[PDB]
RNA sequence: GGUGAAAUUCUUGGAUUUAUUGAAGACUAACUACUGCGAAAGCAUUUGCCAAGGACGUUUUCAUUAAUCAAGAACGAAAGUUAGGGGAUCGAAGAUGAUCAGAUACCGUCGUAGUCUUAACCAUAAACUAUGCCGACUAGGGAUCGGGUGGUGUUUUUUUAAUGACCCACUCGGCACCUUACGAGAAAUCAAAGUCUUUGGGUUCUGGGGGGAGUAUGGUCGCAAGGCUGAAACUUAAAGGAAUUG
């Protein structure tokens, strides 16, 4: 009935081609090359909607992550903290037919 | 030294539409005085019947429904609905050991504002060929039985309101619903769908009750 | 069907008998009387002699202001308490029949926990 | 007033204590079909009638 | 290096005032000085000044709470009963 | 020594069960343990049926009952003569009448 | 008697005699 | 200073002119820069906000409640205090509430209200283990630090006074109907000793 | 109200009883139980996240890694202590009515701490299966939980299908259980206390007349209450199991 978008986040980092960080998040979405950004839920409205606001230039698909960006990272497969990633090809997942 | 009741008036209760029986009581209110309209208070009044007693029946001798006071015209006094329930008689008659109980409960409101905590209760049985004595469950038919329970009452509760679902019940529509979308699993013995709650009401809305009313 | 419906709540512990007559509502009550109220004995309180001796006058007031048909809701103490009623509980319905009140859509509705506080009586219990 | 004859239907059993009491079933003499149980003092066939100052009691065992 | 079987910063009280009182003092002194976590920068950069008002040193944001801890277990019942409400109103 | 092999009942194999309280002297028993019966009644009584339904509307409608789970107290069980000592060779019947 | 309250008359007599011993400390 | 309870300074637009008028809010525990604080009674009923208590629910807490409507607040204003709604009553709109003592208040459902309870929180636990944080904090206050005792000072100086040891005399205990200089010790003490417990209003 | 009977107590401010609405904190009934899970203490509303775990299907995965264990360490009911929040009921202390020869006890009414939780401590109970862990065998017997095997079965209906659970048996790790007792133990009892004088299956602790005494003494842990360890002098001829008659 459901698959843990932790797990599909592990795979997209295995598989996908990706970034880390809100400068390169903005690079890449700026090129139009991003498909899919995630995004924290502690992160500030504004950075919020400036992402929202550059994806939606660029046709591209959010998340909004369920937990703050310790833990973005920690599931990113880290040992700091990531408010924000962006996926250019979501890889060995199927997040693209997902509710995604 | 009073003798009150040489104050005090008589109100011909009409109930809804929806039923059959509305000439379904009389009550009496002190008179309205000065400083004091006995309808001030009689517009709260909340009064307890037997379905049995409304549709004319008594196939419904066990379950009951809450009617909560909304108008008066004319000595006469209109109602609507506040609740339903079930009977403890008939609830431990059907609760017996021997047979696994489940039951599940859901809140919605309805496409108009009117909300409503809905529950559900379900048994197990045995299938004509059984020996042994208990015939209980696992967890895993447990959860996905409360599961289909709620999305069910949710899916009937949210295209309907309260007439709708008024309508229904009198016929008794659901709990048939859920045992056609239930042969699957298990027999499932006395389902039904056993109390309902009202969290909350709209703006009074004279017009959809009269509208609702108004008939002989 | 020319009969005029009144509910009656009665409600015997192991004490005292309380019937109540209303309407089809609880509010504007039309009768009220325990085992008391007909004699000072303090332990026929519950004396179902005394529930039939008030039941005689509830029906002779719900007449007298004109009722003629009843439902009836019956309890116990209940809570954390017996859950069973005491004899004059019986009595007083047998009383109020046989007064001529007409009779139906009989009910039990005493209240019952979902496990609910703790009870009196400390582990070891109220012993005679 | 309003007091009633009643005959007897059976005998029921010698309860109390002291096994003065017995229990006796009567019929009510005028109405058949409504018969009461109710207890008694002394000795008692079928086929007597008992004066009652109650008809509602209904009486039961007794120590 | 360990220095102190127990007392800690109570020490800097030496063998004044009692046990009891140094004690409960030892509580909220760590309580206070505690660096805790922003629930805006997730970070753990969040201390005290001026007791009442804690600040974040990074994001800036200060923060009203306790004196000595930043929340009052009575606060997070008080945020739940009116989220409670909020949501029973709302709906 | 061991009057009972269970010593008790039901438990065997469990540590802990929670308790209940004797609805006649409140005393807290555990639910292994603890006599439960159920009362099933009526409510009418045979010598009032008959005034029952003469007065009653809704004519042969039906009867409910009284349905009522009892726990209790081993020492209120047996003073209620509601439960008895049993000869040893006796004290293993299962069973009711 | 019983053999918890011998184990409390008992505790009680270990706070007595252990006062009275540091008494001399 | 001389107060828990650290203090708001809320900037609002000014309706009829174009400026602010900044406001002195206490905080309430949960309150930060950058926040917004919504007043009215369509206002939101999450923490910060400031509503009338018809426009609130039963159950529901407040500070800063004023107990007349327009009187910028009084009541459930220290830190960790707060009053609990316990009732409506639109028959003269009137609110009921709970009051940190344990009191029963009836007042206008137009009051207004902060919701939340106050900042400062367990000041009071701590112990001052001395005289100089007591001096500090009754220096920032008002000078009633130190107190000496009656059945110290003078016959001349008090009530208590006399001599040859030091005590009262008399009872401790001073009828209300009195007067000043007599008013020292217990005045309408309805009893006094050690008590028990531990409600104040039922 | 409350009692075995009464009393204390509450009641024109209309109690109790009635209806409605609310709030609070605790508890998770019945269904529902020789049944469940779990190192043990122990665990019941629902859902979600988090990890974890046994048992099994198991022509998979490595090669003797392992069994009990002093020292040493983790968990450890309730009560109890320190401090915050909480504080509905219940209720030691306490205050009160009765009773009684007396009742500071049982019964009754209220009620503080506590009962709830948080952060620390304690570290014991009939902490009882008063019975360790792993293997081989002894009769069956049938139930039953979790896991694994077949029905030209049942019903579920559609046109049968399909799963589906139920049953029929086939089957394994189970909590356990019935009659017997072959063996053991006076005996009660033991599917195991069976496997033994024909004395030895790997294996750790405690035990040795009763009391004195779990005291003293010191040491050690603890905020403390107290725990773990732990004697001796002196004294003394005993206490229990079963069953029989009363």
């Amino acid at each position: 009935s459901q698959e843990s978008i932790n797990q599909k986040l592990a795979l997209v980092i295995k598989s996908g081609k990706y970034t880390l960080g809100y400068k390169s998040t903005v690079k890449s979405l700026r090129q139009g090359k991003s498909k899919l950004i995630i995004i924290a839920a502690n992160t500030p409205v504004l950075r919020k909607s400036e992402l929202e606001y550059y994806a939606m230039l660029s046709k591209t698909k959010v998340y909004y992550f369920q937990g703050g960006n310790n833990e973005l990272g920690t599931a990113v497969g880290k040992l700091f903290r990531v408010g924000v990633v962006s996926i250019l090809e979501a890889g060995d997942s199927d997040i693209l037919t997902t509710l995604a | 030294v009073v003798d009150p009741f040489t104050r005090k008036e008589w109100f011909d209760i009409k109930a809804p539409s929806t039923f059959e029986n509305r000439n379904v009581g009389k009550t009496l209110v002190n008179k309205s005085t000065g400083l004091k309209s006995a309808s001030d208070a009689l517009k709260g009044r909340v009064v307890e019947v037997c379905l049995a007693d409304l549709q004319g029946s008594e196939d419904h001798s066990f379950r009951k429904i809450k009617l909560r006071v909304d108008e008066v015209q004319g000595k006469n006094l209109l109602t609507n609905f506040h609740g339903m329930d079930f009977t403890t008689d008939k609830l431990r008659s059907m609760v017996r050991k021997w047979q696994t109980l489940i039951e599940a409960n859901v809140t919605v409101k309805t496409s108009d504002d009117y909300v409503l905590r809905i529950f559900a209760i379900a048994f197990t049985r045995k299938q004509a060929n059984q020996v042994k004595r208990h015939s209980y469950a696992q967890s895993s038919h447990i959860r996905a039985i409360r599961k289909v329970i709620s999305e069910i009452l949710t899916k009937e509760v949210q295209g309907s309101t309260l007439a709708q679902l008024t309508s229904k019940l009198i016929p008794e529509v659901i709990n048939k619903e859920i045992e056609n979308a239930t042969k699957d699993i298990f027999p499932l013995q006395n389902i039904h769908v056993r109390k309902v709650k009202l969290l909350k009401q709209p703006k009074f809305d004279v017009g959809a009750l009269m509208a609702l009313h108004g008939e002989g | 069907n020319s009969q005029v419906f009144g509910v009656a709540r009665i409600y015997a512990s192991f004490n005292d008998t309380f019937v109540h007559v209303t309407d089809l509502s609880g509010k504007e009550t039309i009768a009220r009387v325990t085992g008391g109220m007909k004699v000072k004995a303090d332990r026929d309180e519950s004396s179902p002699y005394a529930a039939m001796l008030a039941a005689q006058d509830v029906a002779a007031k719900c007449k007298e202001v004109g009722i003629t048909a009843v439902h009836v809701k019956i309890r116990a103490t209940g809570g954390t308490r017996t859950k069973t009623p005491g004899p004059g509980g019986q009595a007083a319905l047998r009383a109020l029949a046989r007064s001529g009140l007409r009779i139906g859509r009989i009910e039990d509705v005493t209240p019952v926990p979902s496990d609910s506080t703790r009870k009196k009586g400390g582990r070891r219990g109220r012993r005679l | 007033t309003p007091v009633t004859l009643a005959k007897v239907i059976k005998v029921l059993g010698r309860t109390g204590s002291r096994g003065g009491v017995t229990q006796v079933r009567v019929e009510f003499l005028e109405d058949t079909s409504r018969t009461i149980v109710r207890n008694v003092k002394g000795p008692v066939r079928e086929n007597d009638i008992l004066v009652l100052m109650e008809s509602e009691r209904e009486a039961r065992r007794l120590r | 290096a360990k220095r102190t079987k127990k007392v800690g910063i109570t020490g800097k009280y030496g063998v004044r005032y009692g046990s009891s009182l140094r004690r409960q003092v030892k509580k909220l002194e760590i309580q206070q000085h505690a660096r805790y976590d922003c629930s805006f920068c997730g970070k753990k950069t969040v201390k005290r000044g001026a007791a009442g008002i804690w600040t974040c040193s990074c994001c800036k944001k200060t923060v009203a709470g306790g004196a000595y801890t930043v929340s009052t277990a009575a606060a997070a019942t008080v945020r739940s009963t009116i989220r409670r409400l909020r949501e029973m109103v709302e709906a | 020594p061991k009057k009972r092999a269970s010593n008790g009942r039901n438990k065997k194999g469990r540590g802990h069960v929670k308790p209940v309280r004797c609805v006649n002297c409140s005393k807290s028993i555990p639910k292994d343990k603890a006599i439960k019966r159920m009362a099933i009644r009526n409510i009418v009584e045979a010598a009032a049926v008959r005034d029952l339904s003469e007065a009653s509307v809704y004519p042969e409608y039906a009867l409910p009952k009284t349905y009522n789970k009892l726990h209790y107290c081993v020492s209120c069980a047996i003073h209620a003569r509601i439960v008895r000592v049993r000869s040893r060779e006796d004290r293993k019947n299962r069973a009711p009448p | 008697m019983r053999a918890k309250w011998r184990k409390k008359r008992t505790r009680r007599l270990k706070r007595k005699r252990r006062k009275v011993r540091a008494r001399s400390k | 200073s001389g107060r828990g309870a650290p203090l708001a300074k809320v900037v609002f637009r000014d309706p009829y002119k174009y400026r602010l008028r900044e406001e002195i809010f206490i905080a309430n525990e949960g309150v930060h820069t950058g926040q917004f604080i919504y007043a009215g009674k369509k206002a939101s009923l999450n923490v910060g906000n400031v509503l009338p208590l018809g426009s609130v629910p039963e159950g529901t807490i407040v500070s800063n409640v004023e107990e007349k409507p327009g009187d910028r607040g009084a009541l459930a204003r220290a830190s960790g205090n707060y009053v609990i709604i316990i009732g409506h009553n639109p028959d003269e709109n009137k609110t009921r509430v709970r009051l940190p003592s344990g009191a029963k208040k009836v007042i206008s459902s137009d009051a207004r209200g902060v919701i939340g309870v106050i900042a400062g929180g367990g000041r009071v636990d701590k112990p001052l283990l001395k005289a100089g944080r007591a001096f500090h904090k009754y220096r920032l206050k008002r000078n009633s630090w130190p107190k000496t005792r009656g059945v110290a000072m003078n016959p001349v100086d008090h009530p208590h006074g006399g001599g040859n040891h030091q005590h009262i005399g008399k009872a401790s205990t001073i009828s209300r109907g009195a007067v000043s200089g007599q008013k020292a010790g217990l005045i309408a003490a309805r009893r006094t000793g050690l008590l028990r417990g531990s409600q104040k209003t039922q």
